[PDB]
C-alpha cells in the first residue's frame, strides 16, 4: 500500500522505534494530527528589530 | 529535532561586552544565556519542547457544548436540540482558542449521547436500544421545528445516527471559514454605519446543530444529555495575545469585571521562611 | 406579478425620465428573491457558500425604430444605494446602447474581502447594489409604441464556484406523499 | 550613532535624535498583494505617495495623573487628505502604517509609555450588560483616554488601564509590536506594521485592524520650575495602500 | 484539477470589439468575464468545482421512506411492513433527482430500524434484543400476506437480518433499470391507446420490500420504524431542467398548484437601506 | 462593421452601435509627463483607475430651437469622485481626457450637431465694456448654453451663437478636434484629446485647459406623435491623469 | 495485493498528501463514490450553437 514509515517518540528504555502509517480516507482533513512538526522562529517575536542587535553589544549607542 | 539549546561552559571575563546590559525602549527581548553572566559548564541538553507545539497544545477533544432533550411530549420539555455552533461558551478551550487572533485548522468533533429514565412512582418500563440523530445544517439550511419534521430527512445536510452503547460517534470537517483563517477576535461590526453586532458574531458563523430521538416515543418520560466536542488538528496561529484575566461574562463579546492582576501578599519582599529546624 | 410574466417585464418608456431610476436590487444570488429562484440561485440554495463573478444580460424587447441608452451601474457595499445617476455612475457601470445588438452584458466583478461569500448573505458578506438608468432616453417614431420591454438574464462565469453542500429551503412536507 | 535616523515618506520627513532602533510588525514589512493571495478581480489602485505619507494627530498631554490613550486605525485617519478620500470612495483597502510617536522632556524629567499596536483589539463595555458604541471605542484622530479606576458609561468602554479594556493584564501587552519610550533613554518610538488581518482586504469604515495603545508604566514626574506642559503627539503613515470597489463616497 | 479560471489582467480599450454585445435570441449563453467590461488585475483563482460534481451532489444518504410495525396482534395493527420502492414520497430527494431528466448508477441503501414500547399502566417486560428481517421482491416475486408467510424463506430473494443494537444495515445494489438508464420524467402512457398509467408509474418497477419481526411475539404491544436511506455513487446524469417550483402533491404525478414565481417586494426600484450611522 | 465600438476606462464601459471612428485629438494620444519635459521635482501621484474612468454630466434636452450648450473642463469635473478630489489637495494637474457625447433619435427624426473641443477657449462679455465671472464661464457639471440672439447680461458671456462667444465664425471651429452628430449616420461622437498646454502641468481651478462645444447647424425636426424629447448626453474620463503639489484641500 | 495510491484533497495545513485503497467485493457496485472525477463541457448547454460565435464579435452581422 502507500505505506509510510515514521520514528516514534523516545521511549522509557533508550540510551525498532517506528511506526507504519496509511490514510484510508479520501480527504486530507481525515487524517490523525501532525504531531511531529518541530519549527521555530522566535525572532518575529523576540527581536523584531530593524537593526540587528548583537548581544555582546550596547542596545543603543 | 525539537531538542533545547545547550549551555556552553564559559569562564572568568573582564572585557567591554556588555552582554548583560541592554534597552528594552527598543522593543527587543534579550536574548542572554547563563553563559553569558556567569561562569558554566557544559551541558548536552536532551530536552525537548515537542509538547510546546501548536499542534500538540490544541490538539486535544475539549467540550464546546452541552443540551438536554427528551423523549416523551410531555409539558414544555424541549424533544429536540438546537444549536448555533461556536466555542465561546466553554471558558477552557475559549481561552486556549484566545491566546491567538487568527487560526487555521481541520477539526475532529466527537459526541458524547448519555440518556436516563426521569424519577417516577411507577415506571416499569423495557424501552430497545435508543437512536440518536444529529444533523448539521449549514447558514440557510432549513431548520427543523419538531421531532418529526421534513428536515430530517437528511437530503444533503450532512448528518449522524447512533445508537446506545455504541462508540460515541465522530467525524472529521475541513477549514470551513470563508476567510483565509478563523478569527477569535474582529474589532469591527457587521455593518458599514458601525453598528448592529460588534465582535465574533459580528462574521463568524458555522451554522446549527440539532439532535432528536429517532425513536417514536417512550412509555415514561426519558431524557438524553449530548456532549460536543472539538479537536483542532493540522493546526496554524497567528497573531499571540495577552491570555484572558478576567473570568468569562457573555458568550457573544469581550465584556469583563475590572480584575485584579493577580494574588496579592504581605509586602514586596515577603518570603516565606520554609526552612525551620 | 408574483404569478404572470409582467415579473420579468422591465419597462422603459419615451419622454423624459431623467433622475428616474428604472429598477434596482442587491448582489444576492441565492438570497435576494430576483434571482432567489434562477437557475443559477436555485442551485445556488444547495450551497452555503458561493463565489465568483455574475453576467447579468439585458435584452430590448422594443421595436426595430426604438432607439436609447441605459447606465447599467453596480455599486459594491460601503455606502448608501445610488439615488442619482451621478452616484450610481460613480460605481462599475455599462452604458448600453441599443441597436441591431439586442443584448448587453453587464458583468459583476467578484469584488469581495473574503474569497467566499455566504448564500444567506448577511451584513457582512454584503455584495452591493445594482441600479438602473437612462443615460439619454428612448426616442421613437410616429406610430410605434412608446413602452418597451427589456428582459434581463443571469447566470455564473467560469470564475464562479460553490461550496458548502445544504439542504434547499424551498421544498418540504407535512407528511409522506401518495 | 544608531541614536539619530530619518524616515521618508511621500513629501513628508520625521527627523530623531535619541530612538531606539526601529520595530518591524511581526518581522515582516509593508508589501502589496500578490495576485496568488487576491480575491478582488477589479484593478486596484494605488495612490502611492498620495496616502502613504506622514499623517500627525492631535497632540496630547501627558500629565502625573495620566492613566493612557488609546487610537484605532484606520478610521481615526478618515478625515486625513487624500487617505481618508480613498476610504469613502472603496469598498476595500489595505495598508501598512508607520506609526511614530513623539515625546520628549529633559534630563530632569522621568516617566515611561508603552507604544504598543494592538490587532483586532476588540474592547469590552464598562456596563457588562450592555454593550459599547463605535462612538465610545474611536472617534476619529480624537484620541480615547484609560481611566485609573473603574468607568461606569452605559455604552463606553471599560477604561481601566490594569486590563487595557480587553479583560487582560497590561503587563503582557509586550506581545505585540511596541516600543518603550524612556524619557532618560528615548525621545520617540517607532513601529512599522504590516497588514494584519484573516482576509486580503477589507473595509476601513467598519473594520478597525488594529489599536494604538499608549499606556505609561513610569508615572511623568519632575521638580518645581521644570517644564510642567509634556506632551505626546503621534504620527503615522500608510504603507502600500491598495483600494479597491470604487463607488459613491460613503456618507459618515 | 477542477480549478477555476483565473482573472487575466486587463487595461483600457478603444476599439471595435464587442464582447459586451450579443443577442440571446441565438440561444447563446454570454461568455464574457469581468476583464471584457473593465480594468482587471491578474489573479490566480485556486477555488475548486470539487463539491459541485454531479457525484459529490447526489451521493449523500437521504431518506426515502418510513412505516411503522407492530409485535403482537392486537387490533388492526400492520405487523410487517410492505412497500413499493421508488423516491417519490419524500421531496427532499425527490426534488434533487429531478434536476435531470435521466439518471444512471449504483446504490447504496441502508436502513436506521428503531423500536419502542406502546404506554399502558403495567407492562413491565424482559423482552431479549428484537431481531428484524428485510426483504426485497422484484417485480413477480411471491408476496407475503403475514409475519409468517412461506415468503419470508428468501430462498433467492435477497434478504438481511439485523438485531438491534447493531450498526444500521447497509447493503449495495447495482443499475437494475431495464433501460440504459432511470428516468425521472415519462411524458407517455402505459397502455398504446394512450390511457391507462402516465408518467414515471408508467414505467418504473423496482419492485416491492418487505420487513417484520423475527420474534415470535412480545407480552405488550411493541412497535418499530424503519427508515430507507438512499446514496447514489457512481453516478451519471443527463438533460439537466427547471427545479421544482410547485409544491409536491402526489407521489405519482406532477400534479402541482399555480405557484408564485418568487418573494415579493415593495417595487422593482426596493432596496432596503442597510447604511444608517 | 466598424459602426460598432466599445470603450473600456478603469471600471466604466461604453457601448456603441452607430459611431464615426473616434477623432484623437492632433494626432496624439494621451500620455504621461516624461523626464525630460517635467518641472515639477516632487514625484506625482498617478490614481490611474481610481480617477480615469467614464464620467456622466447632467444630460441636456435638445429642442427645435436650442442654440447649443458648453462645458470647461477640467472644471466642469471637481465634484466628480476622486478625479475632482485631487483637483483639490493638488496644485499641479495633467490629464487627457476621452469626450463622448451620446443622442439617440430615429430614422425619422433630424438634425445635426457639432462636437467640439476647443483649446484655451477664452470667451467675451456681453457687455463689451465690463468683465465677465467665473460663475458665467463654467458653473461645474451644470451645461451653460448658447443663444440664437445676442445676450445682454452684466458680466455674461455673448452667447451669440454666430460668434460662439469668442469673436469668430462658427463655421471655422471644424479646425479643433471634433466630429458630428448627424442623426440620420450617426448616434454619438468621440474624441481622444491629448494634454495641450503651454506648460508641462497647471492647476485644474484656475485655468479651463478646453472648452466641450455642441452647437447643432441642423435644428432637430420631426413629425406629430413622433418622440419630442431628444436628450443630449455627455460623458468625459481622464487619461493619464498626474497630480503635483499636495496639501490641504482648496475650500471651493 | 492490489493497493491503490491516489491523492487526498488539500487540506488546511497547505501551500504524504495520499491515501491507500483496496476493493475487497466482487461487484464494481460495491466499490465507493467517484468523489474525484472533474470533468468538465458547459458548451453542451451555454453554447449550443451551429455556427461557433466569438464573444469579441457581434453576434449577427
Ligand atoms: C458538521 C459539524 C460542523 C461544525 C463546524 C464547527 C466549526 C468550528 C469553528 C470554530 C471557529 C473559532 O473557534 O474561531
Ligand atoms: C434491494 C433493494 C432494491 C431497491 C431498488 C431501488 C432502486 C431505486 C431506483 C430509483 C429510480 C429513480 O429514482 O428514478
Amino acid at each position: 500500500m502507500g505505506a509510510q514509515v515514521s520514528t516514534q517518540k523516545t521511549g522509557a528504555h533508550e540510551t525498532i522505534i517506528h511506526y507504519t502509517n496509511i490514510n484510508y480516507y479520501k480527504d486530507a482533513a481525515s487524517n490523525s494530527a501532525n504531531r511531529q512538526d518541530f519549527t521555530q522562529d522566535p525572532g518575529k517575536f523576540t527581536e523584531p528589530v530593524k537593526d540587528i542587535m548583537i548581544k555582546t553589544m550596547p542596545a543603543l549607542n | 529535532i525539537a531538542r533545547v539549546a545547550d549551555t556552553v561552559a564559559s569562564g572568568p571575563s573582564n572585557s567591554t561586552s556588555i552582554p548583560a546590559l541592554t534597552a528594552v525602549e527598543t522593543g527587543h527581548t534579550s536574548q542572554v544565556e547563563p553563559s553569558d553572566t556567569m561562569q558554566t559548564r557544559h551541558v548536552k541538553n536532551y530536552h525537548s519542547r515537542s509538547e510546546s507545539t501548536v499542534e500538540n497544545f490544541l490538539s486535544r477533544s475539549a467540550c464546546v457544548y452541552i443540551e438536554e432533550y427528551y423523549t416523551k411530549d410531555q409539558d414544555n420539555v424541549n424533544r429536540y436540540m438546537s444549536w448555533t455552533i461556536n466555542a465561546r461558551r466553554m471558558v477552557q478551550l475559549r481561552r486556549k482558542f484566545e491566546l491567538f487572533t487568527y487560526m487555521r485548522f481541520d477539526m475532529e468533533i466527537t459526541f458524547v449521547i448519555t440518556s436516563r429514565q426521569l424519577p417516577g412512582t411507577s415506571i416499569a418500563q423495557d424501552m430497545p436500544p435508543l437512536t440518536h440523530q444529529i444533523m448539521y445544517i449549514p447558514p440557510g439550511g432549513p431548520v427543523p421545528n419538531s421531532v418529526t419534521d421534513f428536515a430530517w430527512q437528511t437530503s444533503t445536510n450532512p448528518s449522524i445516527f447512533w445508537t446506545e452503547g455504541n462508540a460515541p460517534p465522530r467525524m472529521s470537517i475541513p477549514f470551513i471559514s470563508i476567510g483565509n483563517a478563523y478569527s477569535n477576535f474582529y474589532d469591527g461590526w457587521s455593518h458599514f454605519s458601525q453598528n448592529g453586532v460588534y465582535g465574533y458574531n459580528a462574521l463568524n458563523n458555522m451554522g446549527k446543530l440539532y439532535a432528536r430521538h429517532v425513536n417514536k416515543d417512550t412509555p415514561y418520560q426519558m431524557s438524553s444529555t449530548i456532549r460536543v466536542y472539538f479537536k483542532p488538528k493540522h493546526i496554524r496561529v497567528w497573531v499571540p495575545r495577552p491570555p484572558r484575566l478576567s473570568p468569562y461574562i457573555k458568550s457573544s463579546n469581550v465584556n469583563f469585571n475590572p480584575t485584579n492582576l493577580t494574588d496579592e501578599r504581605s509586602s514586596i519582599t515577603y518570603v516565606p521562611d520554609t526552612i525551620r529546624p | 406579478n408574483l404569478q404572470s410574466m409582467d415579473a420579468y417585464h422591465i419597462e422603459v418608456n419615451t419622454g423624459n425620465y431623467q433622475g428616474e431610476k428604472i429598477f434596482a436590487f442587491q448582489m444576492q444570488p441565492g438570497l435576494e428573491s430576483v434571482f432567489k429562484r434562477t437557475l443559477m440561485g436555485e442551485i445556488l440554495n444547495y450551497y452555503a457558500h458561493w463565489s465568483g463573478s455574475i453576467k447579468l444580460t439585458f435584452t430590448f424587447c422594443g421595436s426595430a425604430m426604438a432607439t436609447g441608452k441605459l447606465l447599467l451601474a453596480y455599486s459594491p457595499p460601503g455606502a448608501d444605494v445610488p439615488a442619482t445617476r451621478k452616484q450610481a455612475m460613480l460605481g462599475t457601470h455599462m452604458i448600453w446602447d441599443i441597436g441591431l445588438q439586442s443584448s448587453c452584458v453587464l458583468c459583476i466583478p467578484w469584488i469581495s474581502q473574503t474569497h467566499y461569500r455566504l448564500v444567506q448573505q448577511d451584513e457582512y458578506t454584503s455584495a452591493g447594489n445594482v441600479t438602473c438608468w437612462y443615460q439619454t432616453g428612448i426616442v421613437v417614431p410616429p406610430g410605434t409604441p412608446n413602452k418597451c420591454v427589456v428582459l434581463c438574464f443571469a447566470s455564473a462565469c467560469n470564475d464562479f464556484s460553490v461550496r458548502m453542500l445544504r439542504d434547499t429551503p424551498f421544498i418540504g412536507q407535512t407528511a409522506l406523499l401518495q | 550613532s544608531d541614536r539619530v535616523r530619518s524616515l521618508t515618506l511621500g513629501n513628508s520627513t520625521i527627523t530623531t535624535q535619541e530612538s531606539a532602533n526601529v520595530v518591524v510588525g511581526y518581522g515582516r514589512w509593508p508589501e502589496y498583494l500578490r495576485d496568488d493571495e487576491a480575491t478582488a478581480e477589479d484593478q486596484p489602485t494605488q495612490p502611492d505617495v498620495a496616502t502613504c505619507r506622514f499623517y500627525t494627530l492631535e497632540s496630547v498631554q501627558w500629565e502625573k495623573n495620566s492613566a493612557g490613550w488609546w487610537w484605532k486605525f484606520p478610521e481615526a485617519l478618515k478625515d486625513m487628505g487624500l487617505f481618508g478620500q480613498n476610504m469613502l470612495y472603496h469598498y476595500l483597502g489595505r495598508a501598512g502604517y508607520t506609526i511614530h510617536v513623539q515625546c520628549n522632556a529633559s534630563k530632569f524629567h522621568q516617566g515611561c509609555l508603552l507604544v504598543v499596536c494592538v490587532p483586532e483589539a476588540e474592547m469590552g463595555c464598562s456596563q457588562t450588560d450592555k454593550e459599547v458604541a463605535a462612538m465610545n471605542l474611536t472617534k476619529g484622530e480624537a484620541a480615547h483616554k484609560f481611566e485609573p479606576t473603574k468607568t461606569n458609561g452605559e455604552h463606553t468602554v471599560q477604561s481601566i488601564v490594569c486590563n487595557a479594556g480587553m479583560g487582560v493584564g497590561v503587563g503582557n501587552l509586550t506581545i505585540y509590536p511596541h516600543q518603550w519610550i524612556n524619557l532618560r533613554t528615548n525621545n520617540c518610538a517607532t513601529i512599522v506594521m504590516p497588514y494584519v488581518n484573516s482576509v486580503p482586504m477589507d473595509n476601513m469604515f467598519r473594520h478597525y485592524n488594529f489599536t494604538l495603545m499608549v499606556i505609561p508604566f513610569a508615572p511623568l514626574d519632575y521638580a518645581a520650575q521644570a517644564s510642567e506642559y509634556v506632551p505626546v503627539t503621534v504620527t503615522i503613515a500608510p504603507m502600500c495602500a491598495e483600494y479597491n470597489g470604487l463607488r459613491l463616497a460613503y456618507q459618515q
